RNA sequence: GACGACACA
RNA sequence: CUGUGUCGUC
C-alpha cells in the first residue's frame, strides 16, 4: 500500500523536472487541479496567502506553461472579478475558489 | 494508312464502325497476359507473353473509350475451320462472344485471321491471376479491374494501405462489388456447359477463354461427335475460379426474392434448418456439371477427400441461408414427462446437417455422461437467457446469460525492484546506450476483451481451390508419414497440468481434475464411443491474458470445455506425442534449444541444400484469420492415422465433433454467448500441431504456385519442366491419388526446400539459384498465397531473407543466432533480445513474486537463455549477462556444481550432453 | 537516461492509480491507461514529461495521499 | 466428489428449466415439421427480456430511441437503462450535448410487449 | 512421477 | 488456456 507511494515519491524526487515539482508543490500547499490537465483547467486555492505568488491577471503560471483565467468561481457561486482580491474583504467567503483557465 | 482503315471497316462487319486503332494494324501482341495453358511441353497457370493478339477497341458515345475489345488474331485455316465447326453448334447460348470468323489478306496476299466481338479489355484469367499472385507494388491490372467496373475510384489507391485486410477492411466491399459479375459468369458457364451437352461437344473449358462480361471464346480445343452426348471437361475452370467466389461473394444475390439485387432479402422461415433441397438447387444452378457427386449433407460422403469436396462447396453454399439457422438444433426431449430442450442434431456451415443417433425421448433419469453432454450444450443456456443485441461487435450475438454484461481490466505490471537500482548503478540505462528497456507489461481498460474478440471480424468465409487442396493434402500427409497414430483408450492417455480451467459452465464447480477424477475409465470410453456417433457442441470461455509484449495490444486466450478436451486427447495423444518425440523431421516440435539442440536443428535445416539462402515469415493474425477449410484440412490430416481403429462414419462424427467444439462453437466473451466465425481456439488440445499442418500447407501451396506460375519455356533444367507438367496434371487431372508423383514432389521439396516448422514460426533453407529462377517459392510467393488463401497481407518488414550462412537465422522463435567458437568447434548459439531480457528481469507479473524469499530461480532462468550475449562482439551485450551474474551473486549473498555465482553453468547448457 | 526512469515511474504511477480503486470508472480509467500506454510507447523526453504530469494531476485530483 | 457435482449439474438444469418450460416455447416447437428447430431462434423468439449493449450515442439514436423499439419483430418497452458503471441513467440524461459526460457503453433492458 | 518457476509457439 | 524445453524437493 504505502510502499508503492513511497517508491513513487522517491523516484519522482529523482527525475527532477520543472513542471513535475511545480505540480507537487502546488498540491502540497493546497492547489489541487479539479480535473485532468488537458493538452480548460480548474484549480482550487484553499487560501490567499499562497496565491499572490502564482497568478496575476490574465497570466497564470502552472504546468510550466501559461494559463489564462476566463471566470472565477467562489464557494457561494458568484463571479469574483479578479480585482476583488484585497487585504480587507478577504474573510467574507469560504477560501476554495475555482479558477477556470485556458491555454495559449 | 488506307490498309489500316480497310482493316477497321473489315473487322467491323456488323458491330459499330467506331473502333480505335489500339496498337497498330499489325498484331499489337500486348505483353504479359496471364494464360492457363497445358500441352505436352508447357503446363501451369502462368503469365506468358502473348504474341498473336491485336486488342482493338471500340469507343462509346461522346468519343469516350469503353470496356470492350475485339481481339483480332492471325489464326490459321485449320484451327479456324475447327472453331467455326464448334461455334455453329453453340451460336445459340448466351455465353458465346460472337467470334465473327472471316477472311482478308494481311500480308499483301492470302492470309486468314479472326476478329472477336465485345469480350472485354481484361480477362477472367487476369482477374483470378491478379487476385492470387498479389504484389503490393506491381498490381497494375488490379487497380483497373476495380476501377473500370464502377467498384471504386482511382483516388482510393493513393490512400496508402488500400490493399490490406486487417487494416482498411473496406477493400472487402470494393471487391464484393464484383459479385454480380462473377455470378453472371457462373450462370453463363452453366448455360454453356448444358448447351454443349445438349448439342454434343466434348472438350475442355479454361479460364482465359472467358471474359469479365461473361462471354466465352477460343473454341478450338474442342472436338465434334454425335450431337447430344458431348461432355465438357470443366474441372480447371471451376477449380481455379473457386478461391474468388468467396472473395467477391458471387452468391450475394440468392438471398433475394427473384435473385436480383433490388428486391428485399428473403423473409426466410425461422423454423427451417434443412436447406438440403435449396442446396441441391444451388448446385444444379451454378455447378450443374461439376463432374463429381456432391452430397448436400456431408454424412453421405465416401472418404476424407469427398469430405473436403462437399465441405468446400458448402462453405460457399451456406453464405446464403440465414445465420439464424446454423449452430445446434434442438428438440423437446422429455425427462420424467418434463420438456428438456437439448441438441438432437447440428447444422454446420460446411459439413451440412448432421443428426445424432443415441437420442431418445422419455428417459427415466440421467447418468454422468448424459448430464455432461446435456449441461455442455449451448441449448439449455441460450434457451433461457435474455436475448442480446451487442452493438460493440459484429459477431452474431445469441443470449446474455446473466442480467448485466461484465467488463474486466488489465492491471499494469510491477516495476523497479532492486534489479533496476543495480542496473542503473552498473553503468547501464545511461544516455543513449546500445540497449534500452523496451519490453513492458502494458495495461488495458474494461472495454478490451470484447474489442479484442472482435478481431474475429477478419475471419471470412473462404472457398479454397479444391483440386489443388486435394493434392496439397497428400503432400502434407507425406510430410507426416514417420509418425504413428490412432485412437487410444482411457488408461493410455497422459494429462499434464491437471489443474487448469475446465471451461464454461464446468468452471463453476472445479478444475479439470474434478471431472477427470469423478469419471471412471469405462464412463470416459463410453462418452468417447457416444461422441464417435453423436455431435456435441460446447462453450469456450474467452478471457484476457497477462504477459509482457513490445506492443500495447491485448492477448485473449480461450479455454475450451472439459468434455471436448477429454475426448480430443484420447483421439490425438498418440500422434501428438509421436510428433513431439521425434527429431530430424520437418515439423520440429518437442526439440530442445539446449545441449546442442539449436546447432543440430540448424545443421538439419542446412542438410544438403546446394546454394542456400535462408528465409522466414509470419502470418498476421494467424489464429484470427485461418480459414475454416484449412482448419478442416488440418483436422483431416491429423485424423488420417486412424485406419484400423474407426470406420468412416465414426471418423466423420469425430471431425464434426471437433468442428462444433473448437472451430465454430459458442464463445462466452464476458457474460453472453457469441457465434465464433472460425479460427483456432487457443485452448485447443491440438492447436500447436494444426498450426504446423497449416504451415506446411501454406508452404507447399507457395511452392506449387511458384512452380506452376513460372514460365515453363524458361526453365533451363530438363527435369523440372517434366515435374511441373506432372504437377499440373496431378492437380487438375487424374482425380485419383498418384503416389508416384506425390513421392517425387515431396523428394524435390526436401532436396530444395528444407523447412523447419515449429507452430506458426518457420525458417527455410532454399536453393537460392532455384528461388531466383522461379523453381521454388519466395516471400513474393508467400505474400500472394496468404492474400488469396488466409485473407491477410504479409508485410515484407517482418520477413527476413539472409544472404549468408555463417550468421544464422535472423530470428527463429524470437531468438537470434550467432556462430560461436567452442574450442575449435564452431557451433551456433541462440541468443535473445537484450531489451526483452532486461525487461523480464526488471519487471514481474504481479507483486507476490518479488525476488525476496527463494525466487533467485527466476533470475537464473534468464541467464540460462541470455548466456550467448557474453560472446557477442558488442561489449554491452556481454555486459548484460555479466550484470545479470553479478546481481545474481549479490542476491545469493543477501539470501546467504549448481552454484549460480560462477559462469560454469550457462557454458554447459550449450555444449552437447557428451 | 531520462526515458527509462520516466517509463518506469509512469508504470508505478498507473499501479498506484489502480491501487486506489480508480478502476471503478470508464472515462477516468480509459484516459489513465491511454496516458500510460502513450508514455511507454514514447521515445521523446518531453511528451513523456507532459503525460507524466497529467497522470500526477489525476493522482492529486483525489485525496488519497498529499504530504506523507 | 461425485454426488456434489452431479447434484450441481442437475439442479442447474432443473433451475434454468423453470424459465424454460413456458408455453411460448411449446408453441414454437408445436409448429416445426419434426419437433426440431435451430437454437439461434429460441431466445430470439421466446426470451421475455432484451439486453442491448450500446457503445456511444450514434448507435443509441438509431437502436433504442424513444421508449418502444422493435428488435426481433416485436415491441419492446424500455426499463432500467444503465451505463458501464452499473449506474442507472434516466432517459433524459441521454442527450447529444451530455453524451460526452456519461460512460460510453450502456446496457438498455427491455421487456417483451404483448 | 507430484508441486513451483522461467522461456517459446 | 493448449502444449513444448529448462531449473528447484521427496
Ligand atoms: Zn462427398
Ligand atoms: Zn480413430
Amino acid at each position: 500500500t504505502s510502499a508503492m507511494q513511497t517508491m513513487l515519491f522517491t523516484m519522482l524526487r529523482k527525475l527532477d523536472n520543472d513542471a513535475l515539482n511545480n505540480i507537487i508543490n502546488n498540491a502540497r500547499d493546497g492547489c489541487v487541479p479539479l480535473n485532468i490537465i488537458p493538452l480548460k483547467l480548474m484549480v482550487v486555492i484553499p487560501d490567499y496567502n499562497t496565491y499572490k505568488n502564482t497568478c496575476d491577471g490574465t497570466t497564470f503560471t502552472y504546468a510550466s506553461a501559461l494559463w489564462e483565467i476566463q471566470q472565477v468561481v467562489d464557494a457561494d457561486s458568484k463571479i469574483v472579478q479578479l480585482s476583488e482580491i484585497s487585504m480587507d474583504n478577504s474573510p467574507n467567503l469560504a477560501w476554495p475558489l475555482i479558477v477556470t483557465a485556458l491555454r495559449a | 494508312s488506307a490498309d489500316a482503315q480497310s482493316f477497321l471497316n473489315r473487322v467491323c462487319g456488323v458491330s459499330a464502325a467506331r473502333l480505335t486503332p489500339c496498337g497498330t494494324g499489325t498484331s499489337t501482341d500486348v505483353v504479359y497476359r496471364a494464360f492457363d495453358i497445358y500441352n505436352d511441353k508447357v503446363a501451369g497457370f502462368a503469365k506468358f507473353l502473348k504474341t498473336n493478339c491485336c486488342r482493338f477497341q471500340e469507343k462509346d458515345e461522346d468519343d469516350n473509350l469503353i470496356d470492350s475489345y475485339f481481339v483480332v488474331k492471325r489464326h490459321t485455316f485449320s484451327n479456324y475451320q475447327h472453331e467455326e465447326t464448334i461455334y455453329n453448334l453453340l451460336k445459340d447460348c448466351p455465353a458465346v462472344a460472337k467470334h465473327d470468323f472471316f477472311k482478308f489478306r494481311i500480308d499483301g496476299d492470302m492470309v486468314p485471321h479472326i476478329s472477336r466481338q465485345r469480350l472485354t479489355k481484361y480477362t477472367m484469367a487476369d482477374l483470378v491471376y491478379a487476385l492470387r499472385h498479389f504484389d503490393e507494388g506491381n498490381c497494375d491490372t488490379l487497380k483497373e479491374i476495380l476501377v473500370t467496373y464502377n467498384c471504386c475510384d482511382d483516388d482510393y489507391f493513393n490512400k496508402k494501405d488500400w490493399y490490406d485486410f486487417v487494416e482498411n477492411p473496406d477493400i472487402l466491399r470494393v471487391y464484393a462489388n464484383l459479385g454480380e459479375r462473377v455470378r453472371q459468369a457462373l450462370l453463363k458457364t452453366v448455360q454453356f456447359c448444358d448447351a454443349m451437352r445438349n448439342a454434343g461437344i466434348v472438350g475442355v473449358l479454361t479460364l482465359d477463354n472467358q471474359d469479365l462480361n461473361g462471354n466465352w471464346y477460343d473454341f478450338g480445343d474442342f472436338i465434334q461427335t454425335t450431337p447430344g452426348s458431348g461432355v465438357p471437361v470443366v474441372d480447371s475452370y471451376y477449380s481455379l475460379l473457386m478461391p474468388i467466389l468467396t472473395l467477391t461473394r458471387a452468391l450475394t444475390a440468392e438471398s433475394h426474392v427473384d435473385t436480383d439485387l433490388t428486391k428485399p432479402y428473403i423473409k426466410w422461415d425461422l423454423l427451417k434448418y434443412d436447406f438440403t433441397e435449396e442446396r441441391l438447387k444451388l448446385f444444379d444452378r451454378y455447378f450443374k456439371y461439376w463432374d463429381q457427386t456432391y452430397h448436400p449433407n456431408c454424412v453421405n460422403c465416401l472418404d476424407d477427400r469427398c469430405i473436403l469436396h462437399c465441405a468446400n462447396f458448402n462453405v460457399l453454399f451456406s453464405t446464403v441461408f440465414p445465420p439464424t439457422s446454423f449452430g445446434p438444433l434442438v428438440r423437446k426431449i422429455f425427462v420424467d414427462g418434463v420438456p428438456f430442450v437439448v441438441s438432437t442434431g447440428y447444422h454446420f456451415r460446411e459439413l451440412g446437417v448432421v443428426h445424432n443417433q443415441d437420442v431418445n425421448l422419455h428417459s427415466s433419469r440421467l447418468s454422468f455422461k448424459e448430464l455432461l453432454v446435456y449441461a455442455a450444450d449451448p441449448a439449455m443456456h441460450a434457451a433461457s437467457g435474455n436475448l442480446l443485441l451487442d452493438k460493440r461487435t459484429t459477431c452474431f450475438s445469441v443470449a446474455a446469460l446473466t442480467n448485466n454484461v461484465a467488463f474486466q481490466t488489465v492491471k499494469p505490471g510491477n516495476f523497479n525492484k532492486d534489479f533496476y537500482d543495480f542496473a542503473v548503478s552498473k553503468g547501464f540505462f545511461k544516455e543513449g546506450s546500445s540497449v534500452e528497456l523496451k519490453h513492458f507489461f502494458f495495461a488495458q481498460d474494461g472495454n478490451a476483451a470484447i474489442s479484442d474478440y472482435d478481431y474475429y471480424r477478419y475471419n471470412l468465409p473462404t472457398m479454397c481451390d479444391i483440386r489443388q487442396l486435394l493434392f496439397v493434402v497428400e503432400v502434407v500427409d507425406k510430410y507426416f508419414d514417420c509418425y504413428d497414430g490412432g485412437c487410444i483408450n482411457a488408461n493410455q492417455v497422459i494429462v499434464n497440468n491437471l489443474d487448469k480451467s475446465a471451461g464454461f459452465p464446468f468452471n463453476k464447480w472445479g478444475k479439470a481434475r474434478l471431472y477427470y477424477d469423478s469419471m471412471s475409465y469405462e464412463d470416459q470410453d463410453a462418452l468417447f464411443a457416444y461422441t464417435k456417433r453423436n455431435v456435441i457442441p460446447t462453450i469456450t470461455q474467452m478471457n484476457l491474458k497477462y504477459a509482457i509484449s513490445a506492443k500495447n495490444r491485448a492477448r485473449t486466450v480461450a479455454g475450451v470445455s472439459i468434455c471436448s478436451t477429454m475426448t480430443n486427447r484420447q483421439f490425438h495423444q498418440k500422434l501428438l506425442k509421436s510428433i513431439a518425440a521425434t527429431r530430424g523431421a520437418t515439423v520440429v516440435i518437442g526439440t530442445s534449444k539446449f545441449y546442442g539442440g539449436w546447432h543440430n536443428m540448424l545443421k538439419t535445416v542446412y542438410s544438403d541444400v546446394e546454394n542456400p539462402h535462408l528465409m522466414g515469415w509470419d502470418y498476421p493474425k494467424c489464429d484470427r484469420a485461418m480459414p475454416n477449410m484449412l482448419r478442416i484440412m488440418a483436422s483431416l490430416v491429423l485424423a488420417r492415422k486412424h485406419t484400423t481403429c474407426c470406420s468412416l462414419s465414426h471418423r466423420f462424427y469425430r471431425l464434426a465433433n471437433e468442428c462444433a467444439q473448437v472451430l465454430s462453437e459458442m464463445v462466452m466473451c464476458g457474460g453472453s454467448l457469441y457465434v465464433k466465425p472460425g479460427g483456432t481456439s487457443s485452448g485447443d488440445a491440438t492447436t500447436a500441431y494444426a498450426n504446423s499442418v497449416f504451415n506446411i500447407c501454406q508452404a507447399v501451396t507457395a511452392n506449387v504456385n511458384a512452380l506452376l506460375s513460372t514460365d515453363g519455356n524458361k526453365i533451363a533444367d530438363k527435369y523440372v519442366r517434366n515435374l511441373q507438367h506432372r504437377l499440373y496434371e496431378c492437380l487438375y487431372r487424374n482425380r485419383d491419388v498418384d503416389t508416384d508423383f506425390v513421392n517425387e514432389f515431396y523428394a524435390y521439396l526436401r532436396k530444395h526446400f528444407s523447412m523447419m516448422i515449429l507452430s506458426d514460426d518457420a525458417v527455410v533453407c532454399f536453393n537460392s539459384t532455384y528461388a531466383s529462377q522461379g523453381l521454388v517459392a519466395s516471400i513474393k510467393n508467400f505474400k500472394s498465397v496468404l492474400y488469396y488463401q488466409n485473407n491477410v497481407f504479409m508485410s515484407e518488414a517482418k520477413c527476413w531473407t539472409e544472404t549468408d550462412l555463417t550468421k544464422g537465422p535472423h530470428e527463429f522463435c524470437s531468438q537470434h543466432t550467432m556462430l560461436v567458437k567452442q574450442g575449435d568447434d564452431y557451433v551456433y548459439l541462440p541468443y535473445p533480445d537484450p531489451s526483452r531480457i532486461l525487461g523480464a528481469g526488471c519487471f514481474v507479473d504481479d507483486i507476490v513474486k518479488t525476488d525476496g524469499t527463494l525466487m533467485i530461480e527466476r533470475f537464473v532462468s534468464l541467464a540460462i537463455d541470455a548466456y550467448p550475449l557474453t560472446k557477442h562482439p558488442n561489449q554491452e551485450y556481454a555486459d548484460v549477462f555479466h550484470l545479470y551474474l553479478q546481481y545474481i551473486r549479490k542476491l545469493h549473498d543477501e539470501l546467504t556444481t549448481s552454484r549460480y555465482w560462477e559462469p560454469e553453468f550457462y557454458e554447459a547448457m550449450y555444449t552437447p550432453h557428451t | 537516461s531520462k526515458m527509462s526512469d520516466v517509463k518506469c515511474t509512469s508504470v508505478v504511477l498507473l499501479s498506484v492509480l489502480q491501487q486506489l480503486r480508480v478502476e471503478s470508472s470508464s472515462k477516468l480509467w480509459a484516459q489513465c491507461v491511454q496516458l500510460h500506454n502513450d508514455i511507454l510507447l514514447a521515445k521523446d523526453t518531453t511528451e513523456a514529461f507532459e503525460k507524466m504530469v497529467s497522470l500526477l494531476s489525476v493522482l492529486l485530483s483525489m485525496q488519497g495521499a498529499v504530504d506523507i
